């Protein structure tokens, strides 16, 4: 019953800044009996299971870093991370219990900002192994970089192939507030065994001029 | 190690509300 | 410390039935009832319901009426969750957590990665990524390990059975034609490598695999 | 009917700091969601002088930090 919704739906603060995201119930949460608002907030970073940070809306759990802050009562709740450490690259939800059934909020997204920095392109060929069979895959890597918007374009012999490519963007890194992504150009052994210049041009923002990393079959 | 506690009183009496003393 | 453990992920085909677990060890199982939280992919958390770890009764929420059942063999400390007639939308990751009186969840699980689809479970292929047969030499670097064509998820690449942790960008899968493909990349110092055996580790829970493939030089 | 689009926004602050947030929902609730949060941070960091652009889809909520 208690509609729930948090806000904003993202946040891109910066190292050492204070954040204020919302979570506003629907139909009271101050339970008279108790004198406590049965609001609770949870932080689920990518992959771990969520972790609650505060209870009774305002109460900080045994373990939680003094720097997280749950205010709110009745129907207007707020969570605040001053000097937002990076690690904090998480997502925050909140829930109510004052009335079953339980409900979380869509969740408020907390991304991070920071110094910009081009990528680290590494290009890799179809491993001996794989080469044995119908398809080769070349792999390139754009390791650690701020911010998310980068690009890529392959080239099969001085020629951009936009067929058969597979890119996989990662989650904002773990300890620098960055990002990296993977493009896995793949091609039939033959389709591969034809041309010979394999290059990996990946455009970003860090430079008007792209980072070029190539690979000519005829040297391996 | 020595097994936890946190077992305390209460037990499990009506979720859709609390359960910790509504005094007379 | 205190922990709850769930059966591993599980794959199933439109219409089956399934049973996940949640064995806890660190607290008097029956002295806190266990709840189940759901979570689709990239979506939010839905409150399944919970089992009175005593009364041994269940309360489902509306959206889990029927089909979804809860149970627990109060003994071997493990509270079940069972489903019936799965649907495509039934795909999602599951959870169980301890819920105290305070009104929150102090410890949950790792969750069950359960997914429901036809597609035939099919073992993955691991490949290595040593940089060129020849090239430059600075301080740092990268090695690969592209993990092609598999299904269903999930997969776990790690490096040297552990050892290498940062340096790794084990990326996220992709679905192009009823099969998953996925990479991961590391980075050591040219001094170390290749003078020191870098073996990436990939396992695919589903075909009970565990290929550990040594990034050998070119 | 109703779609459910998002609101690109910039949250300038007085001191020259710039944070960034997204508000998604029915343009009413959507927008509504951003001002009832802009009207916020104020009870400690100044007042506000927003300014929509691009079909309103972008807003620059300024902050006097008074």
């Amino acid at each position: 019953d208690i509609v729930m919704s948090q806000s904003p739906s993202s946040l891109a603060v910066s190292a050492g800044e204070k954040v204020t995201m919302s979570c506003k119930s629907s139909q009271s949460l101050l339970n008279s009996r108790t004198r406590k608002n049965y609001l609770a907030w949870y932080q689920q970073k990518p992959g771990q299971s969520p972790k609650v940070l505060i209870y009774w809306a305002s109460t900080r759990e045994s373990g939680v870093p003094d720097r997280f802050t749950g205010r709110g009562s009745g129907t207007d709740f707020t969570l605040t991370i001053s000097s937002v450490q990076a690690e904090d690259q998480a997502v925050y939800y909140c829930k109510q219990a004052y009335i079953p059934p339980l409900t979380f909020g869509a969740g408020t997204k907390l991304e991070l900002k920071r110094a910009d920095a081009a990528p680290t392109v590494s290009i890799f060929p179809p491993s001996s192994e794989q080469l044995t069979s119908g398809g080769a895959s070349v792999v390139c890597f754009l390791n650690n970089f701020y911010p998310k918007d980068i690009n890529v374009k392959w080239k099969i012999d001085g020629s951009e192939r936009q067929n058969g490519v597979l890119n996989s963007w990662t989650d904002q890194d773990s300890k620098d507030s960055t990002y990296s992504m993977s493009s896995t150009l793949t091609l039939t052994k033959d389709e591969y065994e034809r041309h010979n210049s394999y290059t990996c041009e990946a455009t970003h923002k860090t430079s008007t001029s792209p980072i070029v990393k190539s690979f000519n079959r005829n040297e391996c | 190690r020595r097994p936890q506690d946190v077992k305390f009183p209460g037990g499990g009496q009506i979720v859709g509300g609390v359960y910790l003393l509504p005094r007379r | 410390q205190i922990q709850l453990v769930q059966s591993g992920p599980e794959l199933k085909k439109p219409g089956e039935t399934v049973k996940i677990s949640c064995k806890a060890s660190g607290y008097t199982f029956t002295d806190f009832s266990m709840h189940w939280v759901n979570q689709a992919p990239g979506k939010g958390l839905n409150w399944m319901g919970w089992v009175n770890t005593e009364t041994g009764e269940p309360t489902y929420a509306d959206d889990f009426k029927g089909r979804f059942a809860f149970s627990l063999e109060t003994s071997a400390s493990t509270a079940y969750l069972q489903i019936n007639s799965l649907k495509n939308e039934d795909t999602a990751t599951y959870f169980c957590a301890r819920f105290l009186l305070r009104q929150y969840f102090d410890v949950w699980g790792a969750g069950t990665t359960v997914t429901v689809s036809s597609a035939k479970t099919t073992p993955p292929s691991v490949y290595p990524l040593a940089p060129g047969s020849a090239a430059q030499t600075n301080s740092m670097v990268t090695l690969g390990c592209l993990v092609k064509g598999y299904f269903p998820e999930p997969v776990t690449v790690t490096w040297n059975s552990g050892s290498l942790s940062s340096g790794v960008h084990t990326f996220p899968a992709v679905l192009q034609s009823d099969l998953y493909t996925l990479s991961s990349s590391v980075t050591v110092p040219s001094s170390t490598w290749p003078s020191e055996t870098v073996t990436c580790n990939v396992a695919h829970p589903a075909s009970s695999t565990k290929v550990d493939k040594k990034i050998v030089p070119r | 009917p109703k779609e459910e689009v998002t609101i690109k926004v910039n949250l300038i602050f007085a001191d020259g700091k710039i944070q960034t947030a997204e508000f998604k929902g029915t343009f009413e609730e959507a927008t509504a969601e951003a001002y009832r949060y802009a009207a916020l941070h104020a009870k400690v960091n100044g007042e506000w002088t927003a300014d929509l652009e691009d079909g309103g889809n972008h807003m620059n909520i300024k902050f006097a930090g008074k």
